[PDB]
RNA sequence: GCCUAGACCGAGGACUGCGGUUUUUACCUAGGAUGUUGGCAUAAUGAUCUUAAGUCGCCCGUCUUGAAACACGGACCAAGGA
RNA sequence: UUGCUUAAUUGAACGUGGACAAUUGAAUGAAGAGCUUUUAGUGGGCCAUUUUUGGUAAGCAGAACUGGCGAUGCGGGAUGA
RNA sequence: AGCGUGCUACUUAUACUUCACCGUGAUUGCUGUUUUGACGCUUUCACGAGUAGGCAGGCGUGGAGGUCAGUGACGAAGCCUU
């Protein structure tokens, strides 16, 4: 809900040399369309020697999840910048949408590597379709036969300040 | 707050009333304020602002300047209007028949106007016989002829008169005014 | 003992923009002081002759 | 002496905009649009999903 | 005498106003038709763009909207500690207080002007209803250097009627469709004096909308901000 | 001690261009200057006579006087809170015509011609220039131009 | 488009305007609050002084880039004082 | 027109007469524009971002542009030019 | 109730919005109704930090010309006093 996946399609402005410049597409994870077009131009100015002023955005479209109530495992490839250098890394997430997995990834890199949103490039997000593709044991352990587990030590949230009965944590 | 684009609370910088306490000048201001408010003839508004002017801004108008104005092509019959004093001029060879409306006439100026069969009238009489300033010709005296104006903006190579009490060879004609005494400015 | 500030232009543009910065006024006719003396001399005669010719043709 | 908001005051709304009567009478604010059912993206535009 | 004298005056008014209303009914029919015609062309412009976007998908093409021609610019920074060049630009945009707003016609010249004022303003592209609401609630005219409420069509016709603007809907149409007399209509409007947003800004304002602040071009979310502040 | 002589600070400004030393091409001497012409001032370091002061190097002004080998040029100089009108005598080696003015006179001629064409046709044309407007709507075909997807690339070192 | 819960305000003082409804030289919500009821006038009400509580509040004058200053003058009061 | 200039009937500068009108030749703004006189205080500064010199460095010393404090309270930074 | 990051609501400046009142600047109109204040009355809009310093409008004291045929031993002036 923090993010949406967009396609952004753009091209160079037509000139006399090139009447039909080549259309390019990027898949962008952004809070809204303004940021989506900003990110598109950011990556186009890195990858190619183009500017925003000599180009134009052709289309911006939400890409909805195909199966929003199917449980999936995603692999995400990332380029991020640390305090010290620049690194590549690959992590796995379980979710029902690509946007949910991307949001969890942003939280996770903020938590473990102190990587802010500006420091991260999303190389690729892929639904892992075979259980053999799942490489990380922190997600693999939820892919075993007849998984069941309790939730020991339940803490009930109280509306009142003072309770007349002793606490329990059974569940 | 405000990022002001001009100075706040600035007065108009124009006089809106006579500084004078002469009651009859106030009567004239009253008449011409009515006239400027109810008539939209440009002449009445000009006359109203003129009644506010200070003495140095109402230089005297001589009868010779009036006669030169009356010699303009088509102006021999106009009513000459002076918001100020009309003075005599003994350099004048002849003066024509004319109607002059002024605040004040010196005795010589009035005798010369009346002797040549003209009319010397005040500004209220003018308002009665020309409420829109029809066939009038406003004449103003020379403002910059004042002796004080000679000393304004004095400085090197400016050509203005020094502020000096005595005049002679010993009074500010040496160094600074002569190449034989250093330099000349 | 008397060491102090030597120079700064701090606050100087701020003072200059309170009433400035005003361009000099432009006029239709410039002053010919400082123009080549031979040109200026003959220009005197050219203007004088033009007035005399206009004063003539207007009579007829 | 007192400014009245036409979006609140119905009379002032009519004073400034006589058409506001017809807009309400014709239900312009909730007008049905007549059209058929088409899916113009059922072909190549489905490169929105994957390349 | 006085009750009689005032009754005799009342009759002369009552008959004279009877003539005026008949003359005003022919003019009110004129501005009624203009408003109805403006509505029709707003509806046809929306539907035509929708049809074009649909037809482009079917024909394996991409429709590209016309670029916006209009922005609404709101100053959201106070009046202290502004460098001279953006200070002058904000003055030239008639944005001399906080929460002041003006309409601007987009060109290269005005785009570079707004570029200079970017860390001090929030702007974007106003919808028709946003423009209508701004003009109806906080619309004021500059009549002889005075801020005069636009409470009657006479006030608009007296000042802009020479540019064929006879009503508040004519003015709204001229603003929304960046029309031939946009300069005169936009300058006749006093800068809009908005409130702070009900609901506040984001946590920190003075950074671009893209980086999570409130300044810069937010491009359609200017309408939500105006609903908050208007 | 400090040094504030007439040509102080002009080490590079008054140098000749690389491989552009030596004799002045004669086109410099064949140009005709008239009172009212607009000229750019550029000091030539090989002509020590009639040189501009370094202040006027790169300034543009009006011609006000024409003598045997030089022109008089009017320059406005900010002095305190106002401009002072300066009059500088410059030999023609240090002077050149300004090109923007020739462009503007061309536009004057074109405006007159277009107005006359419209007046003969019976209509009115617009002569004011316009700034670049936002682009209008358009349709882009994908024939042989299917949108091609790009992604950010992984980091690599090449040392 | 519709329904619904609260708060603050009531400037102005014959009429005059713009609109609306028209069933009308009429009426209106349309150029700024009126209607009604109870209580009180041996008073409900308002101001000041004293004091309590809450919250904030360094000693003035001065020279100074910078004073509450561990910078200087000032115990207090009258009259005089540039 | 001229006493300047050309081999000149060529030019130069300033003109008479004729024509071209609200798109009079980009944008935005304009509590309007121009002009004058007269006189006070001040002529120890200091701070911040950025550029920058001497110095190991300094809450050190010296410059650049802008904003400030001084001359200014108010909300926040407990406290603080 | 720590660190990184996202979200929802909420708190309150002499700031912003609407309204009241004071002042300043501008502004509308005012003579067969101008009416003994036209230095007046009236319509409307905007604005309000300030040392050194400038200017304006006022308050207060001794004495002088004019006026109130002013107050006063039936109590002037002074002084004390929720
Ligand atoms: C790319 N060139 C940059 C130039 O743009 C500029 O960068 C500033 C940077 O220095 C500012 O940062 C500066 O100011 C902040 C704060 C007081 O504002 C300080 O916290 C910071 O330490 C200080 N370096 C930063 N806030 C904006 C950049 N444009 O100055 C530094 C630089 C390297 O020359």
């Amino acid at each position: 809900s923090r993010l949406n996946e967009y396609q952004v399609i753009g091209r160079n402005l037509p000139t006399e040399s090139v009447p039909e410049p080549k259309l390019f597409r990027m898949r962008i994870f952004a809070p809204n369309t303004v940021v989506a077009k900003s990110r598109y131009w950011y990556f186009l100015q890195k990858l190619h020697k183009v500017k925003k002023a000599s180009g134009e955005i052709v289309s911006v479209n939400i890409i909805s999840e195909a199966k929003p109530t199917k449980v999936k495992t995603f692999g995400i490839w990332l380029r991020y910048e640390s305090r010290s250098g620049i690194h590549n890394m690959y992590k796995e997430y379980r979710d029902v949408t690509r946007v949910g997995a991307v949001e969890t990834m942003y939280q996770d890199l903020a938590a473990r590597h102190r990587a802010r949103f500006r420091s991260i490039h999303i190389l690729k997000v892929v639904e892992l379709e075979k259980t053999d593709d799942v490489k990380r044991q922190y997600v693999k352990q939820f892919l075993t036969k007849d998984l069941k587990f309790p939730l020991p030590h339940r803490v009930q949230k109280s509306k009142k300040l003072f309770q007349a009965t002793a606490p329990t944590t059974f569940y | 707050g405000r990022d002001h684009t001009s100075k706040q609370h600035v007065r108009s910088g124009h006089r809106t009333a006579p500084k004078s306490d002469n009651v009859y000048l106030q009567l004239l201001v009253k008449l011409y304020s009515f006239l400027a408010r109810r008539t939209d003839a440009p002449f009445n508004k000009v006359i109203l602002k003129s009644l506010f002017l200070s003495k140095i801004n109402r230089p005297p108008v001589s009868v010779s300047r009036i006669s030169r104005a009356l010699k303009q092509k088509g102006a021999a019959e106009k009513t000459i209007v002076v918001v100020g004093t009309v003075t005599d001029d003994n350099r004048l060879l002849e003066f024509p028949k004319a109607t002059i409306a002024a605040l004040r006439f010196t005795a010589g100026a009035k005798d010369r106007i009346l002797k040549n069969g003209g009319e010397a009238i005040t500004l209220d009489q003018l308002a009665l016989r020309a409420p829109k300033g029809q066939n009038t010709l406003i004449v103003r005296g020379p403002r910059n002829s004042r002796e004080a104006v000679r000393h304004f903006g004095f400085g090197p190579h400016k050509g203005k008169a020094p502020r000096i009490l005595s005049k002679g060879r010993k009074f500010e004609r040496a160094r600074g005014r002569r190449r034989s005494r250093g330099f000349k400015v | 003992m008397a060491k102090s500030k030597n120079h700064t232009a701090h606050n100087q543009t701020r003072k200059a923009h309170r009433n400035g910065i005003k361009k000099p006024k432009t006029y239709k006719y410039p002053s010919l002081k400082g123009v080549d003396a031979k040109f200026k001399r003959n220009h005197r005669y050219a203007l004088h002759g033009t007035a005399k010719a206009l004063a003539k043709a207007r009579a007829e | 002496v007192l400014k009245k908001n036409p979006l609140k005051n119905k009379q002032v709304l009519l004073r400034l905009n006589p058409y506001a009567k017809a807009y309400a009478a014709e239900k312009v604010g909730s007008a049905k649009v007549e059209q058929a059912k088409v899916k113009p993206s059922k072909g190549q535009f489905a490169e929105v999903l994957k390349n | 005498k006085k009750e009689k004298a005032q009754q005799k005056t009342a009759e002369e008014r009552a008959a004279a106003k009877k003539v005026r209303k008949a003359a005003n009914k022919e003019k009110r029919k004129v501005i009624f038709d203009r408003a109805a015609a403006y509505q029709k062309e707003y509806t046809e412009a929306e539907r035509s763009v929708i049809k074009a976007k649909r037809d482009a998908k079917a024909s394996n093409s991409y429709y590209v909207d016309a670029q916006p021609k209009l922005v609404f610019v709101v100053r959201i920074k106070g009046i202290n500690k502004i460098p001279p060049k953006p200070r002058k630009v904000l003055q030239l945009l008639r944005l001399t207080q906080i929460n002041a707003g003006v309409f601007v016609r987009l060109t290269k010249a005005t785009s570079e002007l707004i570029k200079l004022a970017e860390p001090y303003v929030a702007y974007g592209y106003p919808s028709l209803s946003t423009i209508r609401q701004l003009v109806y609630k906080r619309g004021f005219g500059k009549v002889n250097k005075q801020r005069i409420a636009l409470s009657d069509n006479a006030i608009i016709e007296a000042n802009l009627g020479k540019f064929n603007i006879l009503s508040i809907e004519d003015l709204i149409h001229e603003i929304y469709t960046v029309g031939p007399n946009f300069k005169q209509v936009s300058n006749f409007l006093w800068p809009f004096k908005l409130s702070n947003p009900n609901g506040g800004f984001r946590a920190r304002k003075f950074q671009h909308f893209i980086q999570g602040g409130d300044t810069g071009n937010r491009e359609q979310f200017i309408n939500a901000l105006v609903k908050q502040m208007n | 001690g400090k040094s504030r002589g007439y040509r102080s600070g002009t080490r590079y400004a008054f140098q000749r261009d690389f491989k552009k030393h030596g004799a002045i091409p004669l086109s410099t001497y064949l140009k005709v200057y008239k009172v009212g012409d607009i000229v750019d001032i550029k000091a030539n370091g090989s002509i020590q006579k009639g040189m501009p002061h370094k202040y006027y190097h790169g300034k543009t002004g009006i011609v006000y006087n024409v003598t045997k080998s030089s022109v008089g040029v009017i320059i406005n100089k900010v002095v305190g809170n106002r401009y002072i009108e300066k009059r500088v005598n410059l030999r023609v080696e240090h002077v050149k015509h300004s090109a923007c003015r020739q462009e503007f006179l061309n536009r004057v001629k074109s405006n007159a011609a277009k107005k006359r064409e419209a007046k003969a046709n019976g209509e009115t044309v617009y002569l004011k220039r316009q700034a670049a407007k936002p682009r209008g709507s358009r349709i882009i075909s994908t024939e042989g131009n299917i949108p091609q997807t790009l992604a950010p690339v992984a980091y690599e070192t090449f040392i």
